[PDB]
């Protein structure tokens, strides 16, 4: 469903729209008025679209027949269409300023909100859902803004690993029974050997600037770095993997994860468990607003402190989680620093846990008195 | 009060001191003059046995201080008494005299020029954000201070970093401080004053609020602007309507107008108020004297911007509303002044009116 | 209860009793054989008067059966001692307290 | 194992660093209960060993002194450091005895000298764990003396030979041999530990040249020089503590003198001010004079132009000018700090690049306060209060009460800080010096620091501290003016987040009675105040409702709560704002709901069907519950403070001869608001009479129960305000039953058995304050 909406939408990822003419050859012309184009949502890869249920949906792209996904671009709304040239073409349409409608080309039909009275627009944000129209408000106009090379790019790497993780997880879902026993698994095969480069291409894509860089370009990366988790985490990234680890943690070891899926695939579970863990760490490293996303599901870390399979992965997690959120040291309770502490007597004398437990206390130069005096009281008296 | 008050013989030692405390500062300490920033600039510069010299290290951590993100810029007394260290040191009849006297100015500027005191005044005018801190009004003296008398080197940088770097906040700045700057306001001056007409000078009262507080503020400004302009560097008012690199772009001149126009409509309504008045308090005559000060200096400014023939902002202008302003202006001024002329003891008003028309 | 263990034997005529100060220096001890305080590292006795419950109840008894001048070894149960809560942070819940006491001086 | 073995078993060494790291931090910022715990852990013992050990290796020599610092030390340290930046200076004979210079004018060593500045002591507590089982736990103690020459010696330990160039360093570094050592000494230094002959022992160390190869001379690395910074900065902050009190003294003096010549001049005139009438009759003025403007002409002959305004004698104002000329001297306008100072930080800047950033900014700071010494004493005069020598333990007992408020705005706030910040409130209150100083509470930043504890809780739970911080600003803002105005700043906060006692209460406090701040009221602010208003026109309480409630649409809850404080904020000192009088009913009535559930226009009612609904619907209690409140008693509260506001905001009779167009069509605003009739019916609209005899009971009314009779007064005041009475006969109506009948009922009151009741008193306030005055308004 389409919506003009606004704020914080115009700076994120499914804000964006990519122009594709119907010619192959010569794409990349100057757009000319008129000429029968297509339009593509980039983070979702589907087509603005003339569908009878809705008017106006996104459909995928198995159906852009040309009639519900063609359109044309219009200075003004009377009536009239140029065809397509061999050259670069001369420039007509402008970025930042020059005005331009949107006319389909099917039904005439141009694109203004439809802006009902219902409830939606008072509760929630104003959101003019957008609709097509043989004429409707004549005052639905587009401004045309140029999106950064950072945030195409961003925009593309966010459908390909969508795409690619709900293919995983869907492949985890169709074996969450069945044992196979002897024999093979299911029908698709994992794309085992793709999750794992893509997660490292992620993991590279997140890595902090360099200490040793100087103060002026570090800190444009710094604000690059962190403007790239944010659109990450606004498109469900955060979510897919924390899904994909959810769905992987169940298996106890790798081996109750080839009884489920074969060898061949259990092979290379631990990898992938740990890389995902990685991943999670770096989308949340520093960005305030990723870890204040822990503020509820702290308990699923802490729940799993205690794997031997990716340990120190969870555990540098749970460290950049609670050194860049105070709100998360509020909502810690007993239970929580007791399983931390007792990560100190299973898996042996560790000084992350014990910066940890010191990040647990004071935050931003304000000491959470009850973290002191539980830490207190369940570690230091027993002096083992 | 009238009837009896105390001789200072019956209060006691404790509260006498105090008094005495708070008339030593103002009446001695105040009046006293320490001319310390010579110095202090004179031997930061030394650098004796590719090293930056110390005062380039302050500038360096001052910069530091703003490229560093932090979304509210926090009052630092250390750059708020430097700079205007800084700008002390910027600021201090034949031609040969005049010459001597210019190359003085020159080097003084330029002393702070190499080391780097530009792209950190323009650094911090961006980092303040569009909000009216005592920041701005110590970077502003300072770029002042540093652009007096425009020293073409210093636009050059300037124009430069701001070019290169891409930064689209700056003029975004600017133009808030430029929207949120303060007008005549007329309505404040009837409320106080006749608040002050009933005159609650109680025992220990305090008769003091200048209407317009922000007055040097604005003509600090609007001359840092102008001094941006100032030797028809024709490239820089280029630059101003139209940034042509940033991924937006803003007229600074058309808002520069728009406060014209603001300062015109406050003006004008002055006029009616007190039109059927013949005589104005002092106070409303220097509230009068220091609108038309920052009306000098806001005229000025736009007299800088289309000063050298930049044909881009004279057609800026010219599609611009500044006609009316003037148009009222016109209307605003041969009133004033009839009125001005009937009134003897007015007549230094009527000679600053006279030189801003 | 309490228990008196002597460690050295001191004078046994004079004993602490109402409204004295008695002074000590004790060197304390959990039944594992950790320790958690020493007056003989603070380098200060510890003085207190025999009636007004300063110290855990077990103590003041415990000083009470001494001699002057007599090392001992007190061993409180946690009933006398600090019993269910523990001192928080130092004394684990229901714990059994060993204290090496000398009672130094009696004013 | 032997602890030295922990330079090769390196994870060990970095296990047991990190464990005292976290030590520091369960024991950090005041929590000296697990201080206690942790001197369990590691001994008072231990600890000076590991201080006076030089096989140790640095993350573990560095670990146990700053273990020391967080146990015992910054606890008291930053306590101490708060209260440093004010110079309260008891007038004791003991500060008279201070000048500038010590007799014999070269600089006395800074930091050695008797300072009288009034800073409190620090508390201790014995650490025992064997004593009986909350008050405040103190820091644990340690012996602050051996503690003391011991930092000292090994200081000295470690400084020439230090640069005796020997690759033995103490601990692994030069960093790990000096930081931690001049840590300790800068954190004593600071808690005011150190006697003269010790800062004398340190200053030799520093510099022995100019104070009498030494610190500063030898090789230094950069976090050794951030903390000489940090000690050069002491000194210095020293140096500034004995100008401000030099100046302290002299002021005593100089006003002791300053006095006596007036009295004696006093004197003269009295016995010579005939034979010069009209010649000295101008010259006895200035004994009239308010004070601060008398001494402010009393000192005024510096510039030598002005010098007829002093009348004093050439000598006593060279006594000033001599003082003055000393202090100058003094402040500069090596051999002494301030060179040695300059030097030191140009050297190190030109000498290499810094890259520490809190360095740089350390050694600015040190430059700057010794380029400008007149400067920071101008910025530190301020905060300069000369109290009485009597008054003195009180303000112990106040800074120390400001001392643990303000060390509690680094802890997050649970129910024990709550009662201690409580306790704190009233402790603060209860001394007589806060009533008879309040210029110092508005020095230390008082008004500052509580609205800063009541921010962070607002920005609910811990209501009772909200409750107790804002009967505490109403407090300030009751004190005087001034304090008023100060308030009066924060007033958008105070008001845009608006219990029994509220923050719109310190909001209202802030304007009572003060027509400079009542007419500087910004207009934003007026829709602030009626927004809440707006913002409680059409709602009910979810807050209110979580008990059976008849839950009605409007709530004049928050209404009438909001009411009051315009009604102070329109009318004042027993007549209108009416510059502040459009805007009032300007703003109502763009919002023209909030003029009640009756009186909004399209579907508006009787305004006496307005008050019958409560008649009937408030007087039965069975529709508010199966206790808190009643309803309708508020309901009408609402609907007498509506009428209160608006009969404030009224024009007055001679601004109604003044043709004011504004006024007039108030005026009309306000007849067309309510019918000029209604009035005799509210007024007339009777309520419930004492329990008079039935039985001896006490079937009286409650008033939470019964009707307002300031409503009626309400009523009355708008009627006599705005729609007057101008002829005999409306008079007698309400007289017929809306005035003598009142009067029936109350002089049938009158009797002994049934005077004292309550309502016979509400009733005898109603009739004197609104009932009689308009009779004999209208009695010719």
């Amino acid at each position: 469903l389409v919506y003009y909406e606004g704020g914080a939408v115009c700076t994120h990822a499914r804000s964006l729209w990519r122009l594709e003419p119907l010619r192959i050859s010569w794409s990349g012309s100057h757009l000319r008025w008129g000429q029968p184009l297509r339009i593509r949502h980039v983070t979702t890869g589907r087509y603005l679209a003339l569908t009878e249920d809705q008017g106006l949906v996104v459909v995928d792209a198995c159906k852009a027949h040309t009639k519900a996904t063609s359109f044309c671009f219009r200075v003004s709304k009377e009536k009239l269409p140029k065809r397509d040239v061999e050259g670069m073409g001369p420039p007509e349409i402008k970025y930042g300023e020059s005005l331009c409608f949107v006319q389909h080309v099917a039904s005439g039909l141009w694109l203004t909100y439809a802006a009902p009275d219902p409830k939606a627009l008072r509760l929630g944000v104003l959101k003019k859902k957008a609709i097509l129209h043989q004429e409707g408000h004549m005052d639905d106009a587009l401004f045309l803004t140029r999106c950064q090379q950072e945030e195409s790019q961003a925009a593309r790497m966010i459908h390909s690993t969508a795409g690619l993780y709900n293919q995983f997880i869907k492949g985890l879902d169709s074996f969450s029974g069945k044992p196979r026993g002897s024999g093979p698994p299911a029908g698709p095969a994992l794309p085992i050997e793709a999750v794992i480069l893509s997660l490292q291409d992620l993991i590279g894509y997140f890595e902090p600037p360099s200490e040793e860089l100087q103060h002026e370009e570090k800190q444009s990366k710094l604000r690059s770095l962190r403007n790239r988790q944010s659109l990450f985490q606004e498109e469900g990234m955060l979510s897919l993997v924390l899904n994909c680890i959810d769905r992987l943690n169940v298996y106890t070891t790798a081996a109750h994860f080839a009884e489920y899926a074969g060898e061949e695939a259990a092979e290379s579970w631990k990898e992938i468990v740990n890389l995902l863990y990685e991943l999670l760490a770096s989308l949340i490293r520093g960005n305030r607003a990723n870890c204040a996303l822990f503020s509820t599901n702290l308990d699923w870390v802490v729940s799993k402190l205690d794997r031997l399979e990716a340990s120190s992965g969870i555990l540098e997690v749970l460290y950049c989680v609670l050194i860049e959120s105070p709100e998360v040291l509020n909502i810690i309770q007993e239970n929580h620093i007791k399983s931390i502490i007792s990560l100190l007597d299973k898996h042996g004398r560790n000084h992350k846990v014990l910066d940890v437990l010191c990040s647990l206390c004071v935050c931003n130069g304000v000491a959470v008195r009850s973290n002191q005096d539980l830490i207190t009281e369940n570690l230091l008296p027993g002096r083992e | 009060a009238c009837f009896r008050m105390t001789p200072l013989y019956n209060l006691p030692t404790h509260r006498a001191c105090n008094m005495f405390l708070e008339s030593y500062k103002a009446a001695w300490i105040l009046t006293e003059d320490h001319s310390f920033e010579d110095r202090m600039i004179d031997d930061l510069s030394k650098a004796g046995e590719k090293k930056p010299d110390p005062l380039h290290q302050l500038v360096l951590h001052f910069s530091r201080t703003a490229l560093t993100e932090k979304s509210k810029l926090d009052e630092d007394y250390l750059y708020m008494a430097y700079a205007d260290i800084m700008a002390k040191s910027c600021h201090l009849v034949s031609f040969e005299e005049k010459e001597m006297e210019k190359q003085r100015l020159l080097y003084q500027q330029s002393r702070l020029h190499t080391r780097g005191a530009a792209e950190m005044v323009l650094q911090m005018i961006s980092a303040c954000k569009g909000e009216t801190g005592a920041m701005v009004s110590s970077t502003l003296k300072l770029g002042i201070s540093i652009l007096n008398g425009g020293n073409a080197e210093v636009q050059q940088k300037m124009l430069d970093y701001l070019k290169d770097k891409k930064e689209v906040g700056f003029f975004q700045s600017i133009q808030a401080l430029m929207q949120t700057c303060s007008v005549l306001d007329l309505n404040a001056f009837e409320r106080q004053n006749k608040a002050e007409g009933l005159g609650m000078v109680n025992e220990d009262g305090t008769v003091i609020e200048k209407v317009m507080a922000d007055d040097e503020f604005t003509q600090d400004l609007f001359r840092f602007l102008q001094l941006l302009c100032e030797g028809h560097n024709n490239d820089f008012q280029n630059y101003l309507r139209t940034q042509t690199g940033n991924t937006t772009t803003i007229n600074i001149i058309i808002c520069t107008v728009d406060y014209l126009l603001r300062l015109q409509e406050s003006i004008s309504d002055f006029y009616w108020y007190y039109s059927g008045k013949d005589v104005i308090e002092e106070q409303g005559k220097r509230n009068f004297s220091k609108a038309m000060s920052v009306a000098k200096q806001v005229f000025n400014s736009l007299t800088e911007y289309i000063q050298g023939p930049c044909t881009g902002n004279q057609q800026s202008l010219a599609h611009s509303r500044l006609w009316d302003a003037v148009v009222g202006f016109l209307h605003v001024f041969a009133h004033m002044m009839m009125k001005l002329a009937q009134d003897s003891s007015q007549i230094e008003l009527l000679k600053e009116l006279l030189d801003l028309q | 209860g309490v228990e008196i263990e002597t460690i050295s034997p001191g004078d046994g005529r004079t004993f602490p009793k109402k409204g004295q100060t008695c002074v000590v220096h004790y060197t304390g001890m959990l039944q594992n054989g950790k320790k958690f305080d020493s007056s003989r590292d603070r380098n200060k006795p510890f003085k207190f008067r025999i009636g007004k419950q300063e110290v855990i109840k077990g103590f003041e008894e415990g000083a009470a059966q001494m001699s002057l001048g007599q090392r001992a070894k007190l061993t409180c149960t946690p009933d006398v001692a600090y019993g269910a809560t523990g001192h928080p942070g130092v004394i684990p819940p229901n714990a059994t307290l060993i204290f090496d006491v000398e009672l130094l001086n009696l004013e | 194992m032997d602890i030295l073995e922990l330079s090769e078993r390196l994870d060990l060494q970095r296990f047991h660093s990190h464990t005292l790291r976290l030590y520091r931090a369960v024991c950090a910022l005041g929590n000296n209960r697990v201080a206690h715990a942790l001197c369990s852990h590691v001994d008072q013992a231990q600890l000076l060993h590991a201080l006076e050990d030089a096989h140790l290796p640095g993350p573990l020599r560095a670990g146990y002194y700053d273990l020391l610092i967080s146990i015992h030390l910054e606890s008291a340290c930053r306590s101490r450091r708060s209260m440093l930046s004010e110079y309260i200076v008891p007038l004791t004979p003991e500060t008279r005895a201070i000048t500038l210079f010590p007799p014999g004018r070269r600089h006395g060593l800074p930091g050695v000298g008797v300072t009288t500045s009034l800073r409190p002591p620090h508390h201790f507590s014995p650490p025992c764990f064997v004593a009986a089982l909350a008050p405040a736990r103190l820091s644990p103690a340690i012996p602050l003396e051996a503690l003391r020459d011991k930092a000292l010696r090994m200081l000295g330990e470690a400084v020439r030979d230090g640069g005796q160039h020997a690759r033995d360093p103490v601990g692994g570094s030069v960093e790990f041999q000096f930081v931690p050592v001049l840590k300790l000494v800068s954190t004593l230094l600071v808690m005011g530990i150190f006697g003269d002959e010790d800062v004398k022992q340190i200053l030799k160390m520093i510099e022995p040249e100019v104070f009498t190869e030494g610190l500063l001379q030898m090789k230094l690395p950069e976090s050794v020089k951030l903390q000489m910074c940090n000690l050069l900065e002491y000194f210095c902050d020293q140096e500034l503590q004995h100008r401000v009190e030099s100046l302290a003294a002299f002021a005593e003096r100089y006003v002791d003198k300053l006095q006596a010549n007036q009295r004696s001049r006093y004197a003269l005139l009295m016995r010579a001010f005939t034979m010069s009438a009209a010649e000295t009759a101008r010259r006895t003025r200035e004994f009239r004079s308010p004070p601060q403007e008398q001494i402010n002409m009393l000192l005024h002959f510096k510039d030598e132009a002005d010098e007829e305004d002093c009348p004093l004698p050439e000598d006593i104002r060279q006594d000033l000018q001599d003082f003055h000329q000393d202090l100058l001297a003094h402040c500069g306008i090596p051999q002494s700090l301030q060179e040695l100072v300059s030097h030191m930080v140009v050297r190190w800047a030109q000498e290499d690049y810094v890259q520490s950033p809190e360095l740089v900014r350390a050694m600015f700071s040190l430059l700057h306060r010794q380029y400008d010494g007149l400067g920071e004493l101008l910025r530190a005069l301020p905060r300069a209060y000369t109290i009485s020598p009597s008054s003195v333990e009180d303000t112990m007992s106040l800074l120390e009460c400001l001392g643990q408020i303000r060390s509690l705005l680094i802890v997050q706030m649970g129910p024990q800080e709550e009662n201690l910040m409580i306790q704190s409130i009233g402790n603060i209150m209860n001394n007589k010096v806060f009533y008879q100083h309040p210029n110092l509470m508005r020095a230390l930043g008082m008004h500052e620091t509580v609205m800063e504890v009541m921010v962070n809780v607002l920005g609910i739970r811990f209501p009772k501290m909200v409750t107790s911080c804002c009967r505490f600003l109403c407090y300030f803002c009751r004190i005087s003016r001034q304090n008023q105005r100060s308030m009066f700043d924060h007033l958008s906060y105070l008001l845009e987040n608006s219990q029994g006692s509220t923050p719109l209460d310190v909001a209202a406090a802030s304007v009572i009675d003060n027509n400079e701040l009542a007419l500087a009221l910004q207009e934003q602010d007026l829709e602030k105040v009626v927004s809440y208003l707006a913002g409680c026109g059409l709602q009910s309480c979810p807050m209110l409702l979580a008990k059976g409630y008849p839950d009605i649409g409007w709530n004049p809850c928050g209404g009438e709560r909001y009411l009051d404080f315009l009604r102070f904020a329109v009318f004042v000192n027993g007549e209108s704002v009416e510059e502040n009088a459009n805007v009032v009913v300007r703003l109502l009535i763009r919002k023209p709901e909030c003029f009640g559930p009756a009186l909004r226009g399209e579907g508006g009612s009787g305004l006496l069907a307005a008050i019958e609904e409560a008649i009937r619907i408030s007087e039965d209690p069975a529709r508010d519950g199966p206790n808190r409140v009643h309803l309708g008693h508020a309901i009408m509260s609402f609907y007498a403070a509506l009428i209160d506001l608006l009969g404030r905001c009224a024009p007055e009779m001679h601004l109604i001869q003044a043709g004011k167009g504004e006024a007039l069509r108030i005026r009309a605003i306000l007849r067309s608001l309510v019918p000029l009739d209604d009035l005799v019916g509210i007024i007339s609209l009777p309520l419930q009479i004492p329990t008079l005899g039935k039985d001896g009971a006490l079937v009286q009314p409650k008033m939470s129960a019964s009707f307002v009779p300031d409503h009626k007064a309400s009523m009355v005041l708008f009627l006599d305000r705005v729609y007057g009475i101008e002829n005999q006969d409306f008079l007698l109506h309400v007289l017929d039953v809306g005035f003598l009948p009142d009067m029936r009922a109350a002089a049938s009151l009158d009797t002994a058995t049934f005077s004292t009741t309550e309502m016979a008193l509400a009733l005898n306030r109603y009739l004197c304050l609104a009932v009689l005055p308009l009779i004999t308004k209208c009695a010719p």
